[PDB]
């Protein structure tokens, strides 16, 4: 009984630790985005 | 003689990396500004350092830097035509009293043209 409830509480704690790593990756994406995008025509998908 | 006084600023107004600006026109404004070059090339940039957000208008020539494109100074639009620059004259030799006669055809032109310009409140 306590084992089932302990794995669900620790699951959200592990996601919160990985959430800070994703936020750091989002900052890297924002840093990798620079104002000029120029222009490109997409002729095929 | 006048060139010597302007050579002092030559260490700034010349060697600076700002002045080499690329002139272009902003096609789309998002409030990201889509700007089309003269080489048939476009890009998207933001404001500058001293650039005000209300100075940039739709369909206006906007100069940007040559290396890394960024808005620096706005420019008046319609820069292509060179023909109408010579159409404006200055100080015509014919005066107002050169037209001979007291004929009332003179009084009709001054009231519809000269009067609203000199006395707009009449």
């Amino acid at each position: 009984i306590r084992i089932f409830r302990s794995e669900l509480q620790r699951l959200s704690h592990e996601n919160n630790v990985m959430l800070e790593k994703i936020k750091d990756n989002k900052e890297k994406i924002k840093n990798n985005r620079q104002l000029p995008y120029l222009v490109a025509n997409v002729v095929e998908v | 003689a006048p060139s010597h006084l302007w050579d002092i600023m030559g260490d700034r107004q010349r060697l600076g990396e700002e002045h080499p600006l690329q002139v272009a026109r902003c096609t789309k404004i998002i409030k990201k500004y889509v700007i089309n070059l003269k080489q048939i090339a476009k890009f998207v940039v933001g404001l500058g350092e001293r650039v005000s957000p209300t100075d940039i208008e739709e369909g206006m020539r906007v100069g940007v830097d040559r290396s890394k494109y960024n808005i620096e100074l706005p420019l008046p639009p319609r820069i292509d035509p060179s023909v109408t620059m010579m159409t404006v004259e200055e100080k015509p030799d014919v005066t107002y009293s050169d037209v001979g006669g007291c004929k009332d055809q003179i009084e009709k032109l001054r009231e519809v043209v000269e009067l609203p310009l000199l006395s707009p409140e009449r």
